RNA sequence: ACCAAAGCUAGCUCAACAUACUAAACAAAUACAAAAAUACACCAAAAUAAAAUAAAACAUUCACCUAACAUUAAAGUAUAGGAGAUAGAAAUUUUUAUCCUGACGCUAUAGAGAUAGUACCGUAAGGGAAAGAUGAAAGAAUAAAAUAAAAGUAAAAAAAAGCAAA
RNA sequence: ACGAGCUACCCAUGAGCAGUUUAAAAGAACCAACUCAUCUAUGUGGCAAAAUAGUGAGAAGACUUGUAGGUAGAGGUGAAAA
RNA sequence: CUCGCACACGCUUACAUCAGUAACUAAUAAUAUACUGAUAAUUAACAACCAAUAAACCAAAACAACACUAAAACGUUUAUUAA
């Protein structure tokens, strides 16, 4: 009999057989049957200008580490909100009501780069 | 990378992925389990590059520098004391260059000696009172320093010169980042200039 | 309704214990069924003047059929209930009186 | 979300991205989230096994350690 | 598995639809009728079988309409005929002696003298000849020809009482039906069909009949030949 | 090995562990609590105690219920509690005779009933039996109301007596906007089945429907932390500025 | 002298306690023909256990037979039974918290089927194995020691006559 | 529970039949491809758990055949051979 | 002596280059498309996925002129929308 330990891919069937190797589709089917590619379904590599970068992917050996200290939400906070709110506070201009100003967005449904719903491959 | 290994693995001073173990022990063999002492990582008190002395074998009350530790199997070996000798150059019609290579010893066999009196010891840990965990005598009361012992890349700090790619070391330890609360991808498309107006549309997720 | 009777004896079971049932205690013989008995006749309290039965305020028996197709769909007829023949008694005390 | 799907196990549902709800999906619409009353009988199987399984892992974990402390009278 | 039946088609429409035939199986997929497939492909002429369908409702009195063509269909024993009124072009089932060219009338009007019948003519009961050989005979009014349709078959009037038409069908069975029901007149086409002479095993084939089993069963007491008594009148009025 | 707990537990456990124990107590209890059905398909004994015919002795004899299948169609109409029998019987009423699997099924009638407190027509398939016992009950209303729902046995008796329950509870104008008089009078005397709002809206569910509402009720967004760190921020400076 | 033989481990089994019970992995893809990112729906279903067997046959009956109330007694008693085989209570009584948990269980034809539900066998449901042995060190194979003990052969074919022996 | 990928019968969708005799595509005739399997001889742990060689019957039809679907065992299907 | 080339269905690298074959596969050797190891390979124009909604439309394929019966798969156009 045939296989069932093997993977089922695309050369295993028929002609009408013609299933995708895992890469992400690119357009659709115009009118007169042939493909349609959309230019913005196609990604766009945002590579930067790397003339006068002096950094190398090795580092020097002699370079001493650092302590693992991973990165939090409350370490965060504190470098990037925390003076503002207490040099408002200590000011008496301090608003709880809004946020806006201090980096806080009150909804992702705006924006274009959405942190929940991830709108962003990478 | 790591390798893999099977539940019933002998460990014999050879690397797992070696050549020499591969063809001592093939992927289909498992052999007898031998008896090993469960020693924790709190209580292994033998490190690599300190003296210790030789307690039991034919080269009784000599002492010799640690030069590699196998804690699967607790052994430890020392360089040019507890020898046999063996042929590494074979071939169809000559021979020579015989070694003397050197047989692992076990922890009950091998015991740490200080730098003091160098005479034999037994070693305790203890915590000191500035937050540090040094081995302590108990013999004669006196604490012994780790032994620092090259690591196998063979490279040390002291000397080194950078290549065309290796990062300078002030260059590595510069630091650039501000903690605000904008994506890589924002930051990125702001440095760059991309102006994006148009938005997504309402996704349904289920 | 069907009522139906074991064939078996049930084992007895005293302490709030489920009883142990078996197989043979399916077995049933039907001792009556309901529908086949001569129906009993429903008593209503009249709150209109029918032709054929009576004068608002009676207590008439009349056969289910009816109670249930006519005179209580309609609101011909309301139910014998203390409560609803509280009222009435009190109607006719008051129409007596006046 | 955490689903439960026919063969009974408790799975982390990822969601995918759609143009249309979730009540208008052809093919979402045709799939189970919820276990019928005949896969109760393979969840207990499931839990017993995997109860087997625990046990004798941890008799033969304690055998083990008699044994070593059997062959190494060091107390 | 369940299928599904080809008579999706909820336009009328005159050029022939293709059918898909099942020999004797039923939606489920077991046998039901034996001695059924293999046979010719078909298909399918849609026939309105009710005749006095005005094509709109603003002229509702009787209508005529040409006929362009009679024809040959697979799915009946009689032939088919096409006629043109208007806008419009339905398959009905033609008469003994329906022609290209000829021309029929639709009717619904009852009046107090009958009407010369012709035989392409479609007329209420209550306006025929007490003797008049009819088919397409409808049931109920305004329900459609489910009665006499086969080749060379007709019913014959026998007589009108209380605005209510009794007919005779092939079957010599006596039916009663409220007079207004539309009926066309004379017989239905093909009247040799009964002559055919099969020429061999594989024509039935070709119409589709399997061949019987070969079981070989005792007769029982079913066979014979049994001198019923002709049943009664079978009657569609409603009596209140 | 062995289960810790036995498997008659399981579903006790299930019901104290997770969401199951958010519940609110009087669902809880009601759903813990296990009244015996009345009698439909069979006669019970009066006395505990009856004396043997063969035996001239004093035995004790119980109630032994009658297993009764509810088929899925019953739950969409209201059978007087009473289903199908399965069960055998014996030919020709012998014991020595055959033994013949036996369906004792009810009568079904579709009848419209009416609901003076919702004020609609129900179309409901019912039975005799349901017909008597609203007779009894002298009332539709009266029967569901009084009616429990081990009598009951019908998930649309169960939601008719929520949705009287609520509708008695809350005072609904909606039962007659333009008739104030008619309506007070339709609530005055229902007033024996009054029951508090937190209660009345957890009569007529199942377990599913139960756990389905507390999860609504529950479902909630999850706060940023922001607003969390800019609370504790704001509590510190406060006591900061108290401090000194 | 070949073929061969012997290890003591991998692990299993039965109970007690137990948190209170579908382990870890779940970046992406997974009920399109599973592991195929992306289009206007339809979704759901219940209806008794039967029989092999015992009654030396077999028709009424036939303990357990995937539904909780455990233990000491009442008691194999009252009862139910082609009153046969057999089935069988109840009223009423007894039961003092925790550790003291390991083994007069197996050692590779045993103990789980398991080195594994894998190879392999079937279209599928499904069935389902066998296989390990040196040494402290093989980073001691011009490698060292124990048995050379089954059947089968060789060393070493046979010389009238006979259940092969006495 | 699993089985109509073999086979029995249907449902869709396709495909084949060259030459000769006949106003013929006539369930006509000769005979290829093709489909069956009458008789004999080998084979019988075989090339083969049903074959080889020769010889045979049909070969425009109630014909052969590819793909896919359906009918499931107290049944299916059957030009009845249980 | 003559069952060859390709496509469909099916198997999935068994295909190609180099090297080795004491032994393992060929029912035996030679060596190798059938064994072993390393390295490479099948590049789209051919094939697969590749519009709906209403209306006009009875008139067979068989060189199809025109017919027989068993009545026969196979299509354009118009109008509205087709990223
Ligand atoms: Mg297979
Ligand atoms: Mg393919
Ligand atoms: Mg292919
Ligand atoms: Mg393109
Ligand atoms: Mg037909
Ligand atoms: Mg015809
Ligand atoms: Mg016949
Ligand atoms: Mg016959
Ligand atoms: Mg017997
Ligand atoms: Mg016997
Ligand atoms: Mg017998
Ligand atoms: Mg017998
Ligand atoms: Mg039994
Ligand atoms: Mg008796
Ligand atoms: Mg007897
Ligand atoms: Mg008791
Ligand atoms: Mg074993
Ligand atoms: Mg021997
Ligand atoms: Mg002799
Ligand atoms: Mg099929
Ligand atoms: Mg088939
Ligand atoms: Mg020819
Ligand atoms: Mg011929
Ligand atoms: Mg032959
Ligand atoms: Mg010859
Ligand atoms: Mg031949
Ligand atoms: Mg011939
Ligand atoms: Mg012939
Ligand atoms: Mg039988
Ligand atoms: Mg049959
Ligand atoms: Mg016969
Ligand atoms: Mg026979
Ligand atoms: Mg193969
Ligand atoms: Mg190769
Ligand atoms: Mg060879």
């Amino acid at each position: 009999g045939a296989d069932r330990m093997s993977k089922w891919t695309s050369k295993r069937g028929p002609r009408t057989f013609c299933k995708g190797r895992g890469a992400k589709g690119t357009g659709f089917h115009g009118r007169d049957g042939k493909f349609v590619q959309i230019k913005e379904m196609i990604p766009e590599l945002v590579v930067p200008e790397l003339a006068g970068f002096k950094l190398k992917p090795y580092v020097n050996y002699r370079a001493p580490e650092g302590t693992d200290t991973p990165l939090t939400a409350k370490q965060l906070f504190l470098e990037t909100a925390a003076p503002a709110i207490e040099k408002d506070f200590k000011a008496g201009t301090f608003d709880p009501e809004h946020l806006e100003k201090y980096g806080f967005e009150p909804t992702q449904e705006g924006k274009l780069f959405q942190l929940y719903p991830k709108n962003f491959p990478r | 990378s790591k390798v893999t290994l099977p539940p019933n693995y002998r460990y014999g001073m050879s690397r797992p992925g070696s050549l020499s173990d591969k063809r001592k022990n093939p992927p289909g063999t498992r052999r007898r389990r031998v008896p090993v002492e469960p020693i924790s990582d709190e209580d292994w008190h033998l490190f690599c590059g300190d003296k210790v002395e030789i307690l039991e074998g034919k080269d009784a009350g000599k002492q010799g520098k640690v030069v590699q530790v196998i804690r699967q199997r607790n052994w430890v070996v020392v360089e040019g004391l507890n020898t046999h000798y063996r042929y590494v150059g074979k071939t169809v019609d000559y021979r020579g260059t015989m070694i003397p290579s050197e047989a692992p010893l076990l922890h009950n066999q091998v015991k740490l000696v200080d730098p003091t009196d160098r005479k034999p010891t037994d070693v305790e840990w203890r915590f000191t009172e500035a937050g540090e965990r040094v081995r302590v005598s108990t013999r004669s009361g006196r604490i012994i320093p780790k032994p620092e012992f090259p690591r196998a890349d063979g490279i040390v700090p002291e000397t080194w010169i950078d290549g065309p790619k290796d990062t300078s070391v002030e260059d590595a330890l510069e630091k650039t980042y501000v903690p605000r609360l904008k994506t890589l991808e924002e930051e990125v498309m702001e440095a760059m200039g991309i102006q994006e107006t148009r938005r997504h549309k309402k996704v349904y997720w289920y | 309704t069907v009522i139906v009777e074991r064939w078996w004896k049930v084992p007895l079971a005293g302490e709030g214990r489920k009883p142990r049932l078996h197989r043979r205690h399916r077995v049933y013989k039907l001792v009556e069924d309901t529908k086949h008995r001569p129906k009993d006749n429903l008593e209503l309290v009249l709150t209109q003047s029918v032709e054929e039965l009576g004068v608002r305020g009676d207590l008439v028996s009349v056969k289910k059929s009816v109670g249930r197709n006519r005179l209580l769909p309609q609101g011909l007829a309301v139910y014998a209930s203390p409560e609803n023949k509280k009222l009435f008694e009190e109607e006719k005390l008051l129409r007596q009186e006046g | 979300a955490w689903r439960r799907d026919i063969f009974g196990r408790i799975i982390w549902h990822k969601f995918k991205q759609w143009p249309i709800p979730w009540y208008l999906n052809k093919k979402y619409n045709r799939k189970r989230f919820f276990a019928m009353p005949y896969v109760e009988r393979f969840v207990r199987m499931r839990i017993e096994k995997q109860a087997r399984i625990k046990a004798r892992k941890r008799s033969l974990e304690r055998k083990k350690e008699k044994f070593l402390q059997e062959k190494f009278p060091h107390l | 598995a369940t299928s599904v039946s080809w008579k999706s088609r909820t336009k009328y429409t005159v050029m022939p639809v293709k059918m898909r035939k099942s020999g004797g199986r039923n939606h489920t997929g077991q046998i039901q009728v034996h001695g059924i497939g293999g046979g010719h492909k078909q298909r399918y002429r849609m026939i309105d079988f009710l005749r006095f369908r005005p094509e709109h409702e603003s002229k509702p009195g009787p209508f005529e309409e040409k006929v362009i063509a009679v024809r040959y269909d697979p799915c009946r024993s009689a032939d088919i005929a096409l006629v043109a009124g208007g806008n419009r072009k339905r398959w009905i089932i033609a008469t003994e002696n329906m022609k290209a060219g000829d021309t029929v009338l639709n009717s619904d009007h009852i009046g107090r003298m009958a009407v010369a019948a012709r035989e392409g003519d479609a007329h209420p009961l209550g306006a025929l000849p007490v003797g008049t050989l009819i088919n397409n005979v409808e049931s109920e009014p305004g329900r459609g020809a489910q009665y006499i349709r086969a080749a060379g078959t007709c019913g014959v009037l026998l007589r009108k009482v209380n605005g209510t038409a009794i007919i005779q069908l092939p079957s010599k069975r006596q039916m009663q039906v409220l007079e207004t029901c539309i009926a066309t007149v004379g017989r239905v086409s093909n009247v040799d069909h009964n002559k055919r002479v099969i020429g061999k095993a594989g024509r039935n084939r070709w119409l589709g009949k399997r061949p019987n089993s070969g079981l070989w069963q005792r007769k029982g007491g079913w066979a014979g030949r049994k001198i019923r008594p002709l049943p009664p009148m079978k009657s569609y009025v409603k009596l209140p | 090995p062995l289960h810790k707990v036995p498997v008659g537990l399981w579903k006790q456990l299930r019901l104290w562990e997770g969401i199951y124990s958010r519940l609110p107590r009087h669902y809880l209890r009601s759903l813990e609590e296990a009244r015996t059905p009345t009698p439909v398909h069979y006669r019970p004994h009066g006395a505990k105690f009856k004396i043997n015919p063969k035996n001239w002795q004093r035995e004790r004899v119980e109630d032994v219920p009658i297993p009764v299948h509810y088929p899925p169609e019953s739950q969409l109409g209201l059978w007087g509690g009473e289903g199908w029998v399965l069960g055998h019987r014996y030919v020709n009423n012998d014991k020595l005779s055959k033994r013949v699997r036996k369906v004792w099924k009810p009568q079904l009638f579709q009848r419209e009933l009416y609901s003076e407190i919702l004020d609609k027509r129900f179309t409901v398939t019912v039975t005799m039996r349901t017909l008597d016992l609203i007779d009894q009950a002298c009332g539709f209303d009266f029967y569901i109301l009084k009616t429990p729902k081990e009598d009951l046995c019908s998930k649309f008796g169960m939601d008719l007596k929520r949705g009287m329950l609520l509708r008695l509870a809350r005072q609904d104008p909606q039962l007659h906007p333009d008739d104030p008089a008619r309506r007070a009078a339709i609530y005055d005397r229902y007033k024996a089945f009054v029951i508090p709002e937190a209660e009345a809206e957890w009569v007529g569910l199942t377990l599913d429907e139960a756990v389905e509402k507390q999860r609504l009720l529950e479902e909630k967004d999850p706060i940023p932390l922001f607003k969390i760190f800019v609370e504790e921020l704001l509590g510190q400076l406060q006591q900061q500025a108290l401090s000194e």
